[PDB]
Protein backbone atom coordinates (compact mmCIF):
# COMPACT_ATOMS: atom_id res chain seq x y z
CA UNK A 1 0.00 0.00 0.00
CA UNK A 2 2.11 2.78 1.51
CA UNK A 3 4.47 5.03 -0.42
CA UNK A 4 6.34 8.07 -0.30
CA UNK A 5 8.09 10.76 -2.10
CA UNK A 6 11.72 9.32 -3.04
CA UNK A 7 14.25 11.98 -4.19
CA UNK A 8 14.44 12.61 -8.20
CA UNK A 9 10.79 11.94 -8.94
CA UNK A 10 8.69 14.11 -10.98
CA UNK A 11 5.70 15.85 -9.34
CA UNK A 12 3.28 18.82 -9.58
CA UNK A 13 1.74 21.38 -7.29
CA UNK A 14 -2.03 22.27 -6.50
CA UNK A 15 -4.03 24.76 -4.44
CA UNK A 16 -7.44 25.39 -4.32
CA UNK A 17 -8.89 29.10 -3.81
CA UNK A 18 -12.40 30.20 -4.24
CA UNK A 19 -13.56 32.74 -7.03
CA UNK A 20 -17.03 33.71 -8.16
CA UNK A 21 -18.29 32.05 -5.11
CA UNK A 22 -16.82 28.58 -6.37
CA UNK A 23 -13.69 26.33 -6.03
CA UNK A 24 -11.34 26.57 -8.89
CA UNK A 25 -8.64 24.01 -7.95
CA UNK A 26 -5.36 25.02 -10.23
CA UNK A 27 -1.52 23.76 -10.59
CA UNK A 28 1.63 25.47 -10.43
CA UNK A 29 3.40 26.31 -13.76
CA UNK A 30 5.51 28.19 -15.07
CA UNK A 31 7.63 28.83 -18.50
CA UNK A 32 11.01 29.85 -18.40
CA UNK A 33 12.49 31.51 -21.26
CA UNK A 34 10.81 34.89 -22.06
CA UNK A 35 9.14 35.05 -18.62
CA UNK A 36 11.21 33.95 -15.61
CA UNK A 37 7.94 34.42 -13.66
CA UNK A 38 4.98 31.78 -12.72
CA UNK A 39 1.59 31.66 -13.35
CA UNK A 40 -1.29 29.20 -12.46
CA UNK B 1 18.73 92.39 5.32
CA UNK B 2 15.80 91.97 2.95
CA UNK B 3 15.34 88.40 3.27
CA UNK B 4 15.75 88.00 6.82
CA UNK B 5 13.22 91.07 7.96
CA UNK B 6 10.70 88.74 5.70
CA UNK B 7 12.08 85.74 7.88
CA UNK B 8 11.85 87.83 11.13
CA UNK B 9 8.14 88.12 10.12
CA UNK B 10 7.67 84.53 9.81
CA UNK B 11 9.43 84.36 12.64
CA UNK B 12 6.83 86.55 14.66
CA UNK B 13 4.26 83.93 13.76
CA UNK B 14 6.08 80.92 15.33
CA UNK B 15 6.11 83.12 18.41
CA UNK B 16 2.93 83.72 18.42
CA UNK B 17 2.00 80.49 17.40
CA UNK B 18 3.38 79.29 20.69
CA UNK B 19 6.75 77.48 19.58
CA UNK B 20 5.81 75.46 16.25
CA UNK B 21 7.22 73.04 14.38
CA UNK B 22 6.34 72.26 10.33
CA UNK B 23 9.26 72.19 7.74
CA UNK B 24 8.26 75.15 5.69
CA UNK B 25 10.78 77.45 6.48
CA UNK B 26 14.54 78.77 6.20
CA UNK B 27 15.75 81.83 7.10
CA UNK B 28 18.47 83.52 4.67
CA UNK B 29 21.41 84.07 7.18
CA UNK B 30 21.40 79.82 7.18
CA UNK B 31 19.97 79.40 3.83
CA UNK B 32 21.10 76.51 1.14
CA UNK B 33 21.31 77.91 -2.19
CA UNK B 34 18.35 75.55 -3.65
CA UNK B 35 15.53 78.20 -2.72
CA UNK B 36 18.34 81.66 -2.79
CA UNK B 37 18.25 82.03 -6.95
CA UNK B 38 15.20 84.23 -7.16
CA UNK B 39 16.94 86.49 -4.29
CA UNK B 40 19.99 86.67 -5.73
CA UNK B 41 19.20 87.70 -9.71
CA UNK B 42 17.90 91.03 -7.91
CA UNK B 43 20.37 91.25 -5.22
CA UNK B 44 23.34 90.86 -7.24
CA UNK B 45 21.89 93.03 -9.56
CA UNK B 46 21.22 96.27 -7.30
CA UNK B 47 24.89 95.85 -6.52
CA UNK B 48 25.75 95.58 -10.07
CA UNK C 1 -9.41 -2.19 -15.71
CA UNK C 2 -11.44 0.86 -15.15
CA UNK C 3 -9.37 2.94 -13.43
CA UNK C 4 -5.98 2.71 -13.82
CA UNK C 5 -3.70 3.10 -10.91
CA UNK C 6 -2.31 -0.11 -11.03
CA UNK C 7 0.63 -0.44 -13.27
CA UNK C 8 -0.24 -4.11 -14.09
CA UNK C 9 1.97 -5.08 -17.53
CA UNK C 10 3.66 -1.77 -19.09
CA UNK C 11 2.34 -2.62 -22.13
CA UNK C 12 3.45 -0.78 -25.44
CA UNK C 13 6.84 -0.78 -26.23
CA UNK C 14 8.41 1.99 -28.83
CA UNK C 15 8.92 0.66 -32.54
CA UNK C 16 8.28 -2.71 -32.11
CA UNK C 17 4.36 -3.13 -31.69
CA UNK C 18 1.73 -1.66 -34.44
CA UNK C 19 -1.30 -0.14 -32.56
CA UNK C 20 -4.56 1.40 -34.15
CA UNK C 21 -6.39 4.47 -32.76
CA UNK C 22 -10.48 4.62 -31.85
CA UNK C 23 -11.82 7.63 -30.83
CA UNK C 24 -14.41 6.30 -28.69
CA UNK C 25 -17.53 8.53 -28.53
CA UNK C 26 -17.61 7.51 -32.15
CA UNK C 27 -15.98 4.27 -32.33
CA UNK C 28 -14.32 5.27 -35.50
CA UNK C 29 -10.84 3.58 -37.03
CA UNK C 30 -7.97 5.73 -38.67
CA UNK C 31 -8.01 5.39 -42.66
CA UNK C 32 -5.94 6.87 -45.41
CA UNK C 33 -7.75 7.99 -48.06
CA UNK C 34 -5.13 7.57 -51.16
CA UNK C 35 -6.62 9.72 -53.57
CA UNK C 36 -6.41 9.71 -57.30
CA UNK D 1 28.15 38.13 7.46
CA UNK D 2 26.01 36.08 10.47
CA UNK D 3 22.15 36.03 9.00
CA UNK D 4 21.55 38.83 10.53
CA UNK D 5 21.73 40.10 6.42
CA UNK D 6 17.85 38.64 6.32
CA UNK D 7 16.09 40.84 8.87
CA UNK D 8 18.09 43.72 8.10
CA UNK D 9 16.87 43.31 4.13
CA UNK D 10 13.19 42.69 6.03
CA UNK D 11 13.79 46.40 7.74
CA UNK D 12 15.14 47.44 4.63
CA UNK D 13 11.73 46.34 2.84
CA UNK D 14 9.13 48.66 4.67
CA UNK D 15 11.66 52.70 -0.24
CA UNK D 16 9.98 54.94 2.95
CA UNK D 17 13.04 54.47 5.18
CA UNK D 18 14.93 56.58 2.67
CA UNK D 19 11.70 58.62 2.52
CA UNK D 20 11.72 59.70 6.55
CA UNK D 21 14.15 62.69 5.80
CA UNK D 22 10.93 64.64 4.76
CA UNK D 23 9.30 63.02 8.52
CA UNK D 24 12.65 64.31 10.37
CA UNK D 25 11.48 67.87 9.27
CA UNK D 26 7.64 67.24 9.31
CA UNK E 1 14.95 40.40 18.43
CA UNK E 2 14.59 37.67 15.46
CA UNK E 3 12.08 35.50 16.98
CA UNK E 4 10.58 39.27 17.54
CA UNK E 5 10.67 40.15 14.33
CA UNK E 6 9.19 36.74 13.02
CA UNK E 7 6.35 36.99 15.17
CA UNK E 8 5.42 40.74 14.19
CA UNK E 9 5.67 39.35 10.41
CA UNK E 10 3.00 37.41 10.29
CA UNK E 11 0.97 39.63 11.67
CA UNK E 12 1.79 43.20 11.37
CA UNK E 13 -1.46 44.78 11.57
CA UNK E 14 -0.42 48.64 12.57
CA UNK E 15 -3.43 49.23 10.48
CA UNK E 16 -3.09 53.14 9.66
CA UNK E 17 -5.45 54.95 7.88
CA UNK E 18 -5.34 53.89 4.27
CA UNK E 19 -2.67 52.55 1.71
CA UNK E 20 -1.85 49.54 -0.09
CA UNK E 21 -2.30 45.90 0.99
CA UNK E 22 -2.25 46.78 4.68
CA UNK E 23 -4.34 49.30 6.46
CA UNK E 24 -1.35 51.42 6.33
CA UNK E 25 2.45 50.62 7.32
CA UNK E 26 3.39 53.44 6.05
CA UNK E 27 4.59 56.60 7.97
CA UNK E 28 4.44 59.78 5.87
CA UNK E 29 1.25 59.02 4.71
CA UNK E 30 -0.73 58.59 7.91
CA UNK E 31 1.62 60.97 10.15
CA UNK E 32 0.49 63.89 7.48
CA UNK E 33 -3.16 62.65 7.85
CA UNK E 34 -3.56 62.71 11.44
CA UNK E 35 -1.93 65.89 11.86
CA UNK E 36 -5.09 67.40 10.18
CA UNK E 37 -6.90 65.61 12.94
CA UNK E 38 -4.53 67.04 15.24
CA UNK E 39 -2.92 70.58 14.98
CA UNK E 40 -6.39 72.95 13.91
CA UNK E 41 -8.69 70.46 15.85
CA UNK E 42 -8.04 68.33 19.43
CA UNK E 43 -7.07 64.64 19.77
CA UNK E 44 -10.15 63.88 18.43
CA UNK E 45 -10.55 65.13 14.78
CA UNK E 46 -14.19 66.46 14.91
CA UNK E 47 -13.20 68.38 18.17
CA UNK E 48 -12.86 72.53 18.60
CA UNK F 1 29.68 70.39 -1.12
CA UNK F 2 29.25 74.91 -0.56
CA UNK F 3 26.00 75.03 -0.32
CA UNK F 4 25.24 75.53 3.53
CA UNK F 5 28.58 73.81 5.27
CA UNK F 6 29.70 77.15 7.12
CA UNK F 7 26.50 77.75 8.86
CA UNK F 8 26.01 74.94 11.06
CA UNK F 9 28.99 76.08 12.58
CA UNK F 10 27.33 79.80 13.05
CA UNK F 11 24.12 77.80 14.46
CA UNK F 12 26.33 75.72 16.58
CA UNK F 13 28.43 78.88 18.23
CA UNK F 14 24.88 80.67 18.91
CA UNK F 15 23.97 77.71 20.78
CA UNK F 16 27.54 77.39 23.05
CA UNK F 17 26.71 81.59 23.90
CA UNK F 18 23.52 80.56 26.09
CA UNK F 19 23.63 76.94 26.77
CA UNK F 20 22.38 76.46 30.03
CA UNK F 21 21.85 73.08 30.18
CA UNK F 22 25.35 71.08 31.10
CA UNK F 23 26.81 67.97 29.31
CA UNK F 24 25.17 69.91 26.19
CA UNK F 25 28.04 72.17 24.85
CA UNK F 26 30.50 69.14 25.57
CA UNK F 27 28.75 67.32 22.86
CA UNK F 28 28.39 70.11 20.69
CA UNK F 29 32.24 70.49 21.09
CA UNK G 1 24.59 11.96 -3.64
CA UNK G 2 23.42 9.22 -1.75
CA UNK G 3 20.82 7.88 -4.53
CA UNK G 4 16.79 8.05 -3.75
CA UNK G 5 16.67 9.64 -0.39
CA UNK G 6 12.94 10.24 0.88
CA UNK G 7 11.53 12.97 2.28
CA UNK G 8 10.56 14.44 5.69
CA UNK G 9 8.85 17.93 7.16
CA UNK G 10 11.18 20.44 7.94
CA UNK G 11 13.93 19.00 5.28
CA UNK G 12 15.27 22.07 3.13
CA UNK G 13 14.36 20.92 -0.38
CA UNK G 14 15.61 21.63 -3.86
CA UNK G 15 12.88 21.88 -6.96
CA UNK G 16 13.77 21.74 -10.45
CA UNK G 17 11.16 22.36 -13.60
CA UNK G 18 11.38 19.41 -15.67
CA UNK G 19 11.84 20.34 -19.43
CA UNK G 20 13.88 23.39 -18.74
CA UNK G 21 16.34 23.34 -15.96
CA UNK G 22 15.95 26.35 -14.02
CA UNK G 23 16.10 25.55 -10.65
CA UNK G 24 13.38 27.34 -8.72
CA UNK G 25 16.02 28.06 -5.64
CA UNK G 26 16.42 31.04 -3.79
CA UNK G 27 17.07 34.20 -5.47
CA UNK G 28 16.96 38.10 -5.18
CA UNK G 29 13.49 38.76 -7.10
CA UNK G 30 12.53 42.30 -5.50
CA UNK G 31 9.79 43.24 -8.24
CA UNK G 32 6.29 42.57 -7.81
CA UNK G 33 4.61 45.08 -6.09
CA UNK G 34 0.71 43.95 -6.18
CA UNK G 35 0.38 43.16 -2.37
CA UNK G 36 3.21 46.28 -2.10
CA UNK G 37 5.12 44.06 0.34
CA UNK G 38 5.52 41.23 -1.48
CA UNK G 39 8.14 38.27 -3.77
CA UNK G 40 7.95 36.25 -6.04
CA UNK G 41 10.86 34.09 -6.42
CA UNK G 42 10.89 33.03 -9.89
CA UNK G 43 13.04 30.89 -12.31
CA UNK G 44 16.80 31.27 -12.75
CA UNK G 45 19.78 28.88 -12.16
CA UNK G 46 21.91 30.22 -9.56
CA UNK G 47 22.40 27.23 -7.00
CA UNK G 48 24.74 28.78 -4.82
CA UNK G 49 24.66 26.94 -0.95
CA UNK G 50 22.91 28.76 1.47
CA UNK G 51 20.33 30.99 -1.29
CA UNK G 52 19.17 27.45 -3.10
CA UNK G 53 16.27 25.92 -1.04
CA UNK G 54 12.99 25.97 0.24
CA UNK G 55 11.95 24.49 3.20
CA UNK G 56 8.86 22.14 4.11
CA UNK G 57 6.04 22.81 6.87
CA UNK G 58 3.12 20.19 7.83
CA UNK G 59 -0.28 21.60 6.66
CA UNK G 60 -2.27 21.25 10.16
CA UNK G 61 -1.44 19.73 13.25
CA UNK G 62 -1.71 15.86 12.01
CA UNK G 63 2.18 15.46 11.46
CA UNK G 64 5.01 16.74 12.54
CA UNK G 65 8.87 17.50 12.04
CA UNK G 66 10.65 14.27 11.39
CA UNK G 67 7.77 12.12 9.77
CA UNK G 68 8.03 10.73 5.88
CA UNK G 69 5.88 12.78 3.62
CA UNK G 70 3.52 10.57 2.64
CA UNK G 71 1.22 11.15 -0.86
CA UNK G 72 -1.56 13.09 -0.76
CA UNK G 73 -0.26 15.62 2.27
CA UNK G 74 -1.05 18.80 1.84
CA UNK G 75 1.89 21.16 2.80
CA UNK G 76 3.07 24.36 3.29
CA UNK G 77 6.63 25.86 1.15
CA UNK G 78 8.49 28.50 2.54
CA UNK G 79 12.01 30.40 1.37
CA UNK G 80 15.10 30.19 4.04
CA UNK G 81 15.92 34.33 2.47
CA UNK G 82 12.55 35.64 2.72
CA UNK G 83 10.90 33.36 4.73
CA UNK G 84 7.68 33.74 3.05
CA UNK G 85 5.31 31.23 2.26
CA UNK G 86 4.42 30.18 -0.68
CA UNK G 87 1.64 33.08 -1.06
CA UNK G 88 -1.41 32.70 -3.15
CA UNK G 89 -2.85 36.30 -3.56
CA UNK G 90 -5.16 37.80 -6.29
CA UNK G 91 -3.67 40.85 -7.77
CA UNK G 92 -6.08 42.49 -10.35
CA UNK G 93 -9.68 40.49 -10.68
CA UNK G 94 -7.50 37.47 -11.03
CA UNK G 95 -5.16 34.88 -9.95
CA UNK G 96 -1.32 36.30 -8.83
CA UNK G 97 0.96 33.95 -7.03
CA UNK G 98 3.22 35.81 -4.80
CA UNK G 99 5.73 35.00 -1.71
CA UNK G 100 3.66 36.68 1.83
CA UNK G 101 2.99 35.96 4.97
CA UNK G 102 -0.39 35.05 4.93
CA UNK G 103 0.62 31.09 4.38
CA UNK G 104 -1.41 28.52 1.70
CA UNK G 105 -1.66 24.97 1.45
CA UNK G 106 -0.03 23.02 -1.37
CA UNK G 107 -0.77 19.33 -2.37
CA UNK G 108 1.40 17.04 -4.42
CA UNK G 109 0.77 14.35 -6.60
CA UNK G 110 3.07 11.50 -8.21
CA UNK G 111 3.48 11.65 -11.73
CA UNK G 112 6.94 8.91 -12.22
CA UNK G 113 9.72 7.79 -10.44
CA UNK G 114 12.84 5.67 -11.55
CA UNK G 115 11.90 2.55 -11.24
CA UNK G 116 8.83 3.78 -13.32
CA UNK G 117 11.15 4.01 -16.11
CA UNK G 118 10.49 3.46 -19.69
CA UNK G 119 13.50 1.57 -21.68
CA UNK G 120 12.06 1.53 -24.93
CA UNK G 121 8.28 1.47 -23.44
CA UNK G 122 5.88 4.29 -23.42
CA UNK G 123 5.43 6.61 -20.55
CA UNK G 124 2.55 9.50 -20.69
CA UNK G 125 3.69 12.98 -21.58
CA UNK G 126 6.65 11.56 -23.87
CA UNK G 127 6.44 12.93 -27.19
CA UNK G 128 6.34 11.03 -30.53
CA UNK G 129 6.29 10.59 -33.98
CA UNK G 130 4.25 7.96 -36.05
CA UNK G 131 5.43 5.18 -38.68
CA UNK G 132 3.60 3.07 -41.22
CA UNK G 133 5.40 -0.41 -41.22
CA UNK G 134 5.45 -0.48 -44.74
CA UNK G 135 5.28 3.47 -45.91
CA UNK G 136 6.76 4.98 -43.29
Amino acid sequence: EIQFLRTDDEVVLQCTATIHKEQQKLCLAAEGFGNRLCFL
Amino acid sequence: NYHNIWAKKKKLELESKGGGNHPLLVPYDTLTAKEKAKDREKAQDIFK
Amino acid sequence: RKEVDGMGTSEIKYGDSICYIQHVDTGLWLTYQAVD
Amino acid sequence: KGEAIRIRSILRSLGDLVGVISIAFQ
Amino acid sequence: ANVVVRLLIRRPECFGPALRGEGGNGLLAAMEEAIKIAEDPSRDGPSP
Amino acid sequence: CGQLRPSMMQHLLRRLVFDVPLLNEHAKM
Amino acid sequence: GGGHRTLLYGHAILLRHSYSGMYLCCLSTSRSSTDKLAFDVGLQEDTTGEACWWTIHPASKQRSEGEKVQVGDDLILVSVSSERYLHLSYGNSSWHVDAAFQQTLWSVAPISSGSEAAQGYLIGGDVLRLLHGHMD
